[PDB]
């Protein structure tokens, strides 16, 4: 919903992952629960492409 | 101008080097490999599956998980070619001889 | 790219 | 003072040591790096003759065999290793004598020039400040 | 504080390592050795034991490393 | 008396000066480099074309010990590099179709 | 029959591999002239480092014979360092044909001892250091590897950054030095993994009441933080 | 020479620097209400935390609690002796041998691939050049 | 049978120790990620006619440093209201 | 004094020899390093020379020497 929210409901690039001080996030993940886990009030979400 | 960059900026300094005039390709510097286990791998795989030293050397091949190829010598095809026979005329383009043909392979792969 | 090339 | 010193005197005996190490190691280093290619010239020539010319490539002197040291010099006024013969008290020297209401020069002891010592006990040296009519503390 | 009442699992980075573990070696210094002072263990006092007949020496001058020239 | 062995050694010390007149910022290095390089040998400019279009196993032993040569991946903007790299490439192809290579450690 | 005719273009054509060559052969063909690499730089042994040793900056010592003659680190680089490409600057930090403390063991014996003990590994004596391409590949096959074991893994990236700090602080040749700068991204690690962990098996606390001095000022804003 | 050292640095108190002490802070003292809470909720028999009981349900593997002298202080110690496994074959590594040096595929892949590679380049060229060299000799 | 006449376990390969653990406030070898604001601490503030913290910086606990500028470092005695000298 | 006005001539014992060659030492010192001072020469001045930003650490423990038992 996030990445949808970004890229204003149109097709996204392909292999695009959050991630938050380096963790990356699961996309079945909520993003309130995924920050608390990894990066505790530190919410700087960052957008790269995983291709590796 | 170029100041010296500390050893903990290295790692980025490996995938984001600084700007020369024959820069690699930065968005194809993670994709550069060459496998060091390639033949060990494959002998081990071939010795195990049950076949002679002969015949994993007969089935051995090179690796294709290499460093890709370029795809301007597939797409200025003609035009590398031209431009090499002009070189080999005009003695490695001394003086501006080969300018023509590597103008416009310049201005094809770059438009501006 | 990887996230820790990003420093901004 | 100067020619003491291109000379090593004083060094002490560990800086000689070390000296003596370092040109070991490089004259071993130079030897070995001479032997490899030594070796490599005359397996491909197969001839001796160049292993025999590869002993004239690298002779001034030699390195001492002894050292000297301004350390080894024994120093004392109790020390044995300086007493051959006793002095004779007429040619012995007076230590300088102060005595007054005042001040003294005889509740303690400065030593020597090289082994000096606290003129003040054990006990006054935490308050040291307290005998002075001026105290110029350190730098720290 | 950090752990108990704000919520964070990983309260103490690398430098506060560091300064636990700094501290902890202090401490192991004093009580391993009685009277330790400034230069080993960050600590000053003033009441002293000292031998009765103290010396005092010049320090002997800095090893001579090899360098190149 | 020993062509293919000279010419190879010359093209690999040009590259490397190449790319250190790169590093340096040195065009007038580097553009003597590039004219320097054994542009007139015939036995490539023959294999050129024939490396442009061969395919299979013959391709992938010659891009490999090119990968081996040259791994950095040149930029696909600057010609001068993607001409030096075809050159390179051809001179293997030549000297794999006269003699093929053997990569592998085991062999006999 | 002359001994490589067509092998010396650099010398048939003036052209120079590096300033150095330049320099020497009188080309002139390098605008900005050479900064010698100075010997002390070029070449020398293993030092001690830390202030909390006695015998900083004095050389490692082995059990055999070694030129105690140290590298020194540039400290007082000049402003321009033209060249800022890794093969320029890791010569600030290491010299590139390796130290000149390796040994040459007059028995196997003797090596297996060192080795036993802890006190050599040809690995570490007997090697230069590594190009930007060789650690480039390095590092991509080890990230290909580290995709192929577990995609759906947070800490992957993690483990891949202490991968390329090590090589790129020459760890074969360094050890302890390169540990120095990579224990920082095996503690992120370290950190992840738990985090993982607590996510995929369920571990929450109870949390207590808000606090009556949450806010400082009753006009500050109380930003939600999960 | 670490034990009973003398004073290294001075201390003093800059001017004017606070103190935050009472005149009355010697008769002060501290106090913890742990213990009279403690005692209250033993009395009253209010939940008790999971450290009265010595077996640890918080992983896996068996863990018990060990006590210095009270039930506040305590370490988890594991009771398996932990079987450990290797998918490693005994006797296929020499580390302390260099194998650069030595000639065979095990050399070569202490080496690389790349360095194979060029020998193999180096190689055809020879070849090449050897083959010319066979042909004109005997052509003659 | 002199080949058994001396194997508990082997020596370390590697070994770890305090002083290759990095320590400082602008050393990069301890930065991995930029710490919020919000989380970061403040140091303490003391402003007033008679004295203050301010022009000077005493350090961290490992990292000291001279409160004390070169020029009033040989004077450090007279910007002290009392003074306990080193024992020598 | 003990040579030309008492007659003796060997007026200086080892003792004396040493502290002759000490008192060398220190002027050799003194002139070649700008601002030494106590603990390599027996000298004290108060106003020197310091670099502005003064570090202060903990000296490292004394070097573990190996011994039996
Ligand atoms: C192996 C065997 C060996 C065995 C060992 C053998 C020993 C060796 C062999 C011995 C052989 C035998 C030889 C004999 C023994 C030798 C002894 C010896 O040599 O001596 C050396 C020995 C010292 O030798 P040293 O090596 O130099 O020691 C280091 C220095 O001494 C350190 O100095 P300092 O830093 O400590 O400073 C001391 C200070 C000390 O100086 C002071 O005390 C000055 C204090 C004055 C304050 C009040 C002044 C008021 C006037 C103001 C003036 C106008 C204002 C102007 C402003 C500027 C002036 C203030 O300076 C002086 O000493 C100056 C001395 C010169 C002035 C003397 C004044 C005498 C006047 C007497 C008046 C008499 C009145 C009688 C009235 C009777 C009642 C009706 O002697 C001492 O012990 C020194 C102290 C002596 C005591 C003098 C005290 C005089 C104070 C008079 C007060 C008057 C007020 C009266 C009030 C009552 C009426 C109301
Ligand atoms: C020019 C500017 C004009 C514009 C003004 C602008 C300013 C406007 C804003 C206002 C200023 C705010 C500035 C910011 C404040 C923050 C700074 C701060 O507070 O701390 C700094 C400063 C920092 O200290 P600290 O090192 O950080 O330590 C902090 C401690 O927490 C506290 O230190 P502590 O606890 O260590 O010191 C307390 C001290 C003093 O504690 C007290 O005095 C407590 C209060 C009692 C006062 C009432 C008793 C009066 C008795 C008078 C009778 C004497 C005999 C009569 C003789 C007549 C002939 C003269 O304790 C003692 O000395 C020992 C006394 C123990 C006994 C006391 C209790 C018994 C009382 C009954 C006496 C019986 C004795 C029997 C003996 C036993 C026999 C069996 O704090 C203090 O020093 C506190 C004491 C300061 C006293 C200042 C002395 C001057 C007082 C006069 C002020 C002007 C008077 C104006 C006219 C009105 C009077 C006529
Ligand atoms: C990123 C952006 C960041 C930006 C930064 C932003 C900054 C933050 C946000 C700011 C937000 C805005 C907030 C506003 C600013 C806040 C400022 C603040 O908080 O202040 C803290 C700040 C200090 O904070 P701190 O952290 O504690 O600093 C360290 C301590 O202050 C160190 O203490 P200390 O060791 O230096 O000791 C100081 C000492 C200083 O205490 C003294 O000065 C005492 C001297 C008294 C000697 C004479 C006494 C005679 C009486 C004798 C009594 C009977 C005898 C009994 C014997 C025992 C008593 C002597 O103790 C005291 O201060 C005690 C204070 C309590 C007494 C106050 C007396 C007030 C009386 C006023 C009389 C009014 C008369 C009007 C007549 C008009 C003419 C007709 O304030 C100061 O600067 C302290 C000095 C304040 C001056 C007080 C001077 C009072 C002297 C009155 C003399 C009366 C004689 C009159 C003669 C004329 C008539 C003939
Ligand atoms: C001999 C006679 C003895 C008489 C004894 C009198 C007993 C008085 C006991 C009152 C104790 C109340 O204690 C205080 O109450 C408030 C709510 O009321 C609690 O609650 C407050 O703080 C906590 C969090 O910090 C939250 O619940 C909330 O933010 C706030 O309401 C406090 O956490 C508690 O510290």
């Amino acid at each position: 919903q996030l990445k949808a929210q970004i890229y204003g409901g149109k097709a996204a690039p392909e292999n695009v992952k959050v991630a938050c001080r380096g963790r990356v996030f699961e996309d079945a993940d909520n993003v309130a629960m995924a920050v608390r886990a990894f990066c505790k009030r530190d919410p700087r979400l960052l957008l790269f492409q995983d291709n590796l | 101008a170029a100041s010296t960059i500390p050893i903990s900026q290295w790692p980025s300094l490996l995938y984001a080097p600084p700007s020369s005039p024959a820069n690699p390709a930065v968005e194809a510097l993670p994709e550069m490999q060459f496998d060091d286990l390639h033949y060990p791998r494959q002998m081990l795989l071939c010795r195990g599956a049950g076949y002679s030293l002969e015949q994993c050397n007969r089935m051995a091949q090179p690796d294709a998980r290499v460093t890709p190829e370029n795809p301007a010598e597939k797409l200025l095809k003609e035009e590398a070619v031209a431009a090499i026979a002009c070189l080999s005329q005009r003695e490695g383009g001394k003086d501006e001889q080969c300018r023509y043909y590597i103008e416009r392979m310049y201005k094809l792969a770059n438009k501006e | 790219a990887s996230p820790m090339l990003f420093t901004d | 003072a100067q020619l003491h010193a291109s000379e090593g005197f004083w060094d002490s005996e560990s800086e000689q040591q070390e000296a003596r190490l370092q040109r070991h190691a490089e004259h071993r280093n130079d030897l070995e790096t001479t032997w490899e290619e030594a070796l490599r010239e005359a397996t491909l020539a197969r001839n001796f003759d160049v292993l025999v010319s590869y002993l004239n490539h690298g002779q001034n002197g030699i390195p001492p065999s002894v050292t000297w040291n301004f350390n080894a010099m024994p120093y004392g006024k109790e020390n044995p290793d300086t007493k051959t013969f006793p002095i004779p008290d007429h040619e012995q020297p007076y230590r300088a004598f102060s005595l007054g209401f005042t001040a003294n020069n005889l509740s303690g002891n400065w030593g020597d020039y090289i082994d000096r010592q606290d003129n003040k006990n054990a006990l006054m040296r935490p308050a040291r400040m307290m005998f002075t009519d001026v105290f110029i503390p350190t730098t720290k | 504080a950090r752990y108990c009442y704000r919520g964070l699992d990983h309260p103490f980075t690398l430098n506060e390592m560091k300064d636990f573990l700094f501290k902890l070696r202090e401490q192991y210094l004093v009580n391993k050795y009685e009277g330790i002072q400034f230069p080993f263990v960050f600590r000053q006092f003033n009441r002293v034991s000292t031998p009765g007949t103290l010396e005092v020496h010049t320090s002997p001058a800095l090893q001579q490393q090899p360098h190149f020239h | 008396s020993s062509p293919h062995m000279d010419r190879l050694l010359g093209d690999l010390k040009l590259l490397a000066a190449y790319d250190s007149a790169a590093g340096w910022q040195e065009p007038k290095a580097m553009e003597s480099a590039f004219q320097s390089l054994s542009w007139d040998d015939a036995d490539v400019l023959k294999a050129l074309p024939q490396y442009l279009n061969c395919r299979g196993e013959q391709k992938r032993r010659v891009d490999f010990a090119y990968a081996a040569l040259c791994p950095r991946p040149v930029d696909e903007k600057d010609p001068k590099q993607t001409l030096m790299s075809l050159w390179m490439k051809a001179r293997l192809f030549s000297y794999d179709q006269k003699h093929p290579f053997v990569l592998s450690p085991f062999a006999a | 029959s002359i001994l490589g005719a067509e092998a010396f273009p650099e010398l048939l054509s003036k052209v120079p591999l590096n300033p150095q060559m330049d320099e020497d052969k009188h080309f002139n063909k390098y605008k900005w002239g050479n900064e010698p690499i100075p010997v002390n730089r070029r070449t020398g042994s293993r030092m001690n480092s830390s202030i909390y040793d006695n015998r900083n900056h004095e050389a490692v010592r082995h059990p055999w014979s070694t030129d105690a003659r140290t590298f020194h680190p540039n400290d007082n680089p000049e402003a321009d360092r033209i060249n800022t490409q890794y093969s320029n600057m890791v010569s600030d930090s290491f010299p590139e044909g390796g130290f000149s403390d390796a040994p040459r063991f007059s028995s196997n014996w003797e090596r297996l001892l060192a080795y036993h003990h802890g006190l050599y590994s040809p690995e570490k004596f007997n090697s230069t250091t590594k190009t930007a391409d060789e650690i480039r590949l390095a590092v991509n096959d080890f990230a290909a590897k580290v995709h192929a074991d577990d995609p759906k893994n947070a800490c992957k990236y993690l483990m891949i950054e202490e991968f390329k700090c090590l090589q790129s602080a020459q760890a074969r040749i360094d050890p302890q030095g390169a540990a120095t700068k990579c224990v920082k991204w095996f503690n992120e690690w370290r950190q992840c993994a738990w985090d993982q962990e607590k996510m995929v098996k369920g571990y929450n606390y109870i949390e207590d009441r808000r606090a009556r001095k949450h806010k400082p000022y009753i006009g500050a804003p109380d930003l939600q933080y999960s | 020479s670490m034990d009973h050292g003398m004073q290294y640095s001075s201390i003093y108190w800059e001017t004017s620097h606070r103190t935050y002490l009472p005149f009355w802070a010697s008769l002060t003292q501290k106090f913890s209400w742990k213990i009279m809470d403690d005692q209250i909720r033993s009395f009253l028999r209010l939940p008790k935390p999971v450290t009265t009981e010595p077996f640890v349900f918080s992983s896996g593997s068996p863990y018990i609690r060990r006590y210095f002298g009270d039930a506040d202080i305590s370490v988890p110690v594991p009771l398996h002796a932990p079987a450990h496994f290797a998918f490693v074959p005994t006797g296929t590594v020499s580390p302390w041998e260099e194998t650069g040096m030595e000639t065979g595929p095990q050399g070569a892949a202490a080496r690389g691939a790349a360095a194979t590679a060029f020998r193999a380049v180096l190689e055809s060229a020879w070849k090449c050049d050897i083959d010319e060299q066979i042909k004109e000799k005997l052509h003659s």
